[PDB]
RNA sequence: AGGGCUACACACGUGCUACAAUGGCGCAUACAAAGAGAAGCGACCUCGCGAGAGCAAGCGGACCUCAUAAAGUGCGUCGUAGUCCGGAUUGGAGUCUGCAACUCGACUCCAUGAAGUCGGAAUCGCUAGUAAUCGUGGAUCAGAAUGCCACGGUGAAUACGU
RNA sequence: CCUCCUAAAGAGUAACGGAGGAGCACGAAGGUUGGCUAAUCCUGGUCGGACAUCAGGAGGUUAGUGCAAUGGCAUAAGCCA
């Protein structure tokens, strides 16, 4: 909860005045990181799936949820069932600890990262940016992996607006781009 | 060791092995080692760890893989999205250096298309 | 490309473009000295570089200087 | 004046260079012939990584310059890998020629490092200092040779027979 | 043999009337207990594009139902164990 405390400390108040909030029980709280990584493919290999899973199982201290299809009406293929991903949301402590893991060592462990999207947000006020490629960060070994990786990440905050979404993260150490 | 990145040149002489870097060549390696106080007949693999951390430090001066190819394309793009003969040649896949298309071009262009 | 030290151009364009630079922008430039280099004073100027049949319009842009007007006009018609 | 003869899905002839260890690369080092040259060949010295530049002697030639032969040989390395093989391609930056290097010049530095592991049917040259291989010079020409003409180094195999 | 209309708001009704299906399938696709709920669009997300997986918002039985059609189904018969 390292960064978690920071929220209650530096954050919250920063927003309480900047956003001029009336109740501490309003300040846009951080509502679990999601993580997905729609590996897909499978068919060709099928093993790369559990690979993309084991990879996530490392990126995160929890257990990957190898998701399935749904519509089946997919040109690519897919038939109702059939593996195709591994969301794996974040759990409170592990969540913030993760929010710490990255932004402090992940985003830092770049490839050429010269700023971060300031519009990866939504309408409600939630951000979700793709890493483009797993930076090999604290995962099961480094030079010991497989054909690339990459994945997606979403924050999702109680922010009533994308604007308020900016305040959050901004109060933290979100590198962003400006 | 990853050194510049990933690339694990080992079981070879410092020089050549060092050239393995997507951005350094024979000339750069034969000079970088000395500048880093490193020989050449030395097998980077069995090389003293500490002596490896030196290479990285000095090799960081020269541009490699990442920022290399990155900019290397930018240039092309420029003259490309400019309208100059050079660019035109690229989009067309023809020899920009100005060779002969009537014959010999399998390199710049595809092989056969009879 | 290489030409040692000293950007070269033909008087024609110089006398014309120079007067243009000061007299502001206006009609294009009728010139055949395509072998001439592009200078910053020609930036945003109206130039009509001839190739073999007629002249062609061009706009001197930043990254468009250390070159020659000629390379901005395809000489041969292909397909 | 500028462009074109340097166009391009393509096909054919003649070649140059590779596929490597009878080799690549580093260092040291031995032997040659034949030529060219006062809008020329241009040393020595200095600067530049280098192409080259500055200054500037000599020679109109068995006197001077182009000009440092390459193989080879000694030591060392690489240990067979698409590789320290092979260099196309392209990018960045330059040198010189010439009014003038876009189309279209030759070369240098750094980087990049493709095809290619000896090539189907078919087909070519060569009987000895020949073939094979290695370098060297000249004509043309301001400046664009793997072409042409010429020079010497090393140096085979095979011919029953028609 | 099953479904809808014909069929005049009970049942039932004819034509060489207008339209489709059945001759099976499941040891689970049966039983019960426990839990879940869509289609579709918008927006924002590595490779993810018309169309996979992810996040939200709108939406509300327009989804789904082993196979026709009608009626039914959220207390779900629909879905998972
Ligand atoms: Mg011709
Ligand atoms: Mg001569
Ligand atoms: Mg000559
Ligand atoms: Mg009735
Ligand atoms: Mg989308």
């Amino acid at each position: 909860a390292k960064l978690h405390d920071y929220y209650k400390d530096e954050v919250v108040k920063k927003l309480m005045t900047e956003f001029n909030y009336n109740s501490v029980m309003q300040v846009p709280r951080v509502e679990k990181i999601t993580l997905n990584m729609g590996v897909g493919e499978a068919i060709a290999d099928k093993k790369l799936l559990d690979n993309a899973a084991a990879d996530l199982a490392a990126i995160s201290g929890q257990k990957p949820l190898i998701t399935k299809a749904r519509k089946s009406v997919a040109g690519f293929k897919i038939r109702q069932g059939y593996p195709i991903g591994c969301k794996v949301t974040l759990r409170g402590e592990r969540m913030w600890e993760f929010f710490e893991r990255l932004i402090t060592i992940a985003v830092p462990r770049i490839r050429d990262f010269r700023g971060l999207s300031a519009k990866s947000f939504d309408g409600r006020g939630n951000y979700s940016m793709g890493v483009r490629e797993q930076i090999i960060f604290p995962e099961i070994d480094y030079d010991k992996v497989d054909r690339v990786r990459g994945l997606d990440i979403t924050i999702t905050t109680t922010a009533k607006s994308d604007e308020e979404g900016r305040a959050l993260l901004a109060a933290f150490d979100f590198p962003f781009r400006k | 060791a990853r050194i510049a990145g990933i690339n694990i040149p080992d079981h070879k002489h410092a020089v050549i092995a060092l050239t393995s870097i997507y951005g350094v060549g024979k000339t750069r390696s034969k000079a970088i080692l000395a500048a880093a106080g490193i020989a050449e007949d030395v097998k980077i693999s069995e090389l003293s760890e500490g002596q490896i951390d030196t290479l990285r430090d000095e090799v960081a001066k020269f541009v490699v893989e990442g920022d290399l190819r990155r900019e290397i394309s930018m240039s092309i793009k420029r003259l490309m999205d400019l309208g100059c003969y050079r660019g035109l040649r690229h989009r067309r896949g023809l020899p920009v250096r100005g060779q002969r298309t009537k014959t010999n071009a399998r390199t710049r262009k595809g092989p056969r298309k009879p | 490309r290489s030409l040692k030290k000293g950007p070269f151009i033909d008087l024609h364009l110089l006398k014309k473009v120079e007067k243009a630079v000061e007299s502001g922008d206006k009609k294009p430039l009728r010139t055949w000295s395509r072998r001439s280099t592009i200078f910053p004073n020609m930036i945003g100027l109206t130039i009509a570089v001839h190739n073999g049949r007629q002249h062609v319009p061009v706009f001197v842009t930043d990254e468009m200087v250390g070159h020659k007007l000629g390379e901005f006009a395809p000489t041969r018609t292909y397909r």
